């Protein structure tokens, strides 16, 4: 399983950032498994931002819903992720991870549902 | 902010017992929700380090433990070795949303004296 | 095949305090298409492996269905505490079948508050596992005996749910099917 | 004087679908200490003026008490319409009386849930001034008929409070004293 | 933000209709709760224009009135003079906190060509 | 019936900031009325911060209820005001306003409690 981002990139403000995520070892259809999007700011916590499924039920951060949008194809496994209204703040390390169950053997649960691998991450930088 | 919510840091002397709580609200882990714990070394990509409650996947050594109880959760090291110096991320599941969220902890540093 | 559409495409689902109990037998079940295909929000399997099950076979099979709320989808697992456990459908500890639930916020939510589904709020003790309770009569808190009438501490034991497309992912409907396990194969 | 402590000090408030209902007569009542002195929440007079309350006296008084929710407390005034005003508690539109209330939370609320109080949620018509229905039995909605037990259409017509010291202002328990307007003079 | 809403800007000829809306939420609005408006010349303080649904203070002109309606509520102006060209705010209170709370509108800026 | 607020005040970041209203016409220990404090940034909406009544009974905003503290005087007839923490952002015109019934003989509802009164204001300056 392997899940790697697409290339640091630098916007101006409000521009709209768009973020590919391209998986392998997993296909984008299997129910038990989705992909997700978490965002970690230079030295502070980390942000869970999107989600996505196998049936393209979409989740998305409250604060956050307006701005953000996800989307998937299964046929050459990417998951895109686009941020409309980008801010100098926003600026942050974007990392793909999927969203599995560990204990597979038992089933899954999206309750219960853990970032079980994580992608190296991408460094976006919003500034003039 | 976050939800969730951890010391800022810990500290602990080598061989010796070393715990990270981390409370949560009505919902998420007051709602039954599980907890799961997450290791982030410097410059490195966060790693799964306990699956569900007191659940742990496999490469990750056995002094790492942990429970829940009510709305808090904890995280146990038995040992301290000289590796246990990274960021321990809480997490779990919040269900007050139309399609839910999930919520992270604030973060706690651990450093070996 | 086996009737797995009466269970899982039924146009009404039972309420938690008296959930449905068909019995499944005489018939061959694929598990494994309904595992990889069928997109549900939980599939746990405990005392079994979801992706084997078509090698085992079993005398009967019990398929228990009901609809409950969407953080109480947590208590229906071996093991567990809670308002559903105690009171409304307790799992044994020792249980060898899946559960498996989806979100039916589209079906069994209404604007008004769809009062249809109930559950048992208040009972005397905790229920053995597999067993169900239909009566429905004032519970006394307290001391005081009761008339049979609701009052000061006497309630009535079923409290309703009034789901309502705004309520969350908390208290949204979900639909639980769970699965109980030689005239059974795969 | 006049018992007005009995009413508003009471230890005990009678649920809204089951107000109290006490006579006040043969008694000098001083309502202007009461208004200006007395804290409450609200005290609103539609037919009347609280401060010159005093010159006149009435045949007879009569004083509710019931508990409601926070925001429910807009409803109990004269041409009102909502779920109090339809099915607890019918206020006239020539209504000359006034109405008090005050936020109980310290006394009324609990931490499981204030089961304690409940307020009609079903009925086939809309109430009568000053009447109340005591008699609780199942609602028919729908066509289908109903056994006389709960189920699918058919519905428990009392709907629980579930007071909580969390719940918010909206939420929280009010208690609320309604007087109704030559034996009491003041 | 505020959790009352309002047009941000309403223009009008003089001696004509002009109305500005203000919706609310579940709660305030939305439960039952009165709206009140107020006005705003430049340089001065806000001063109370409609004290509860339809209902106006005294030394108010008859050609403002005000309406509810379900979660939304509105201000209406029969005639439109030099003087009516101030900010107007909604206001309601909101009851989806412990204590309760008082909630304003966005303001709306009234124009007269 | 009058309400006067003090003087305006320059304050530097992270202080704490004071304020006091002086009521005439009314007594604080009156039911049926009570004090409330609002601020406007220049150019923009009215935010309310806090209320106090005659029972001592408080109320706050949900976003500043941390921050804010308010108290009342009966004997010499004032309130209080007090915020911590003070940003930049926080300078505004606060304004100091009556919640009292208009249509006070038909008596009083603290739920339709209404500014019917305000005072003149007084500005505040958050800068280094
Ligand atoms: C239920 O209906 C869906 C409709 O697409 C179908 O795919 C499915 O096979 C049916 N049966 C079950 C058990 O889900
Ligand atoms: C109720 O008790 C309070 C306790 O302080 C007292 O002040 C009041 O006079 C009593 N009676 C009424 C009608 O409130």
């Amino acid at each position: 399983v392997t899940l790697k981002e697409s290339g640091p990139v630098l916007l101006k403000p409000t521009e709209t950032l768009t973020l590919t995520c391209t998986v392998s070892g997993f296909s984008l259809s299997n129910v038990g498994m989705g992909v997700s999007w978490i965002r970690q700011p230079p030295g502070k916590a980390l942000e869970w931002l999107a989600d996505i499924f196998s049936n393209d039920e979409k989740s998305y951060s409250t604060s956050l819903k307006s701005r953000l949008t996800i989307s998937r194809d299964t046929s050459k496994s990417q998951v895109v992720l686009s941020m409309t209204n980008m801010d100098p703040v926003d600026t942050a390390t974007y990392y793909c991870a999927r969203l599995a169950n560990y204990d597979f053997w038992s089933g899954y649960s999206r309750f219960s549902a853990q970032f079980d691998n994580w992608g190296q991450g991408t460094l976006v930088t919003v500034s003039s | 902010q976050s939800v969730l919510t951890q010391p800022p840091s810990v500290s602990g002397a080598p061989g010796q017992r070393v715990t990270i709580s981390c409370t949560g609200s009505s919902s998420n882990i007051g709602a039954g929700y599980d907890v799961h714990w997450y290791q982030q070394l410097p410059g490195t990509a966060p790693k799964l380090l306990i699956y569900d409650n007191n659940n742990r996947p496999s490469g990750v050594p056995d002094r790492f433990s942990g429970s829940k109880s009510g709305t808090s959760a904890s995280l146990a090291i038995t040992g301290l070795q000289a590796e246990d110096e990274a960021d321990y991320y809480c997490q779990s599941f919040d269900s007050s949303s139309l399609t839910g969220s999930r919520v992270f902890g604030g973060g706690t540093k651990l450093t070996v004296l | 095949l086996c009737p797995f559409d009466e269970v899982f495409n039924a146009t009404r689902f039972a309420s938690v305090y008296a959930w449905n109990r068909k019995r499944i037998s005489n018939c061959v079940a694929d598990y494994s298409v309904l595992y990889n295909l069928a997109p549900f929000f939980t599939f746990k399997c405990y005392g079994v492996s979801p992706t084997k099950l078509n090698d085992l076979c079993f005398t009967n099979v019990y398929a228990d269905s009901f609809v409950i709320r969407g953080d109480e989808v947590r208590q229906i697992a071996p093991g567990q505490t809670g308002n559903i456990a105690d009171y409304n459908y307790k799992l044994p500890d020792d249980f060898t079948g899946c559960v498996i639930a989806w979100n039916s916020n589209k079906l069994d939510s209404k604007v008004s508050g769809n009062y249809n589904y109930l559950y048992r709020l208040f009972r005397k003790s905790n229920l053995k596992p597999f067993e169900r309770d239909i009566s429905t009569e004032i519970y006394q808190a307290g001391n005081k005996p009761c008339n049979g009438v609701a009052g000061f501490n006497c309630y009535f034991p079923l409290r309703s749910y009034s789901f309502r497309p705004t309520y969350g992912v908390g208290h949204q409907p979900y639909r639980v099917v769970v699965l109980s396990f030689a005239t059974v194969c795969g």
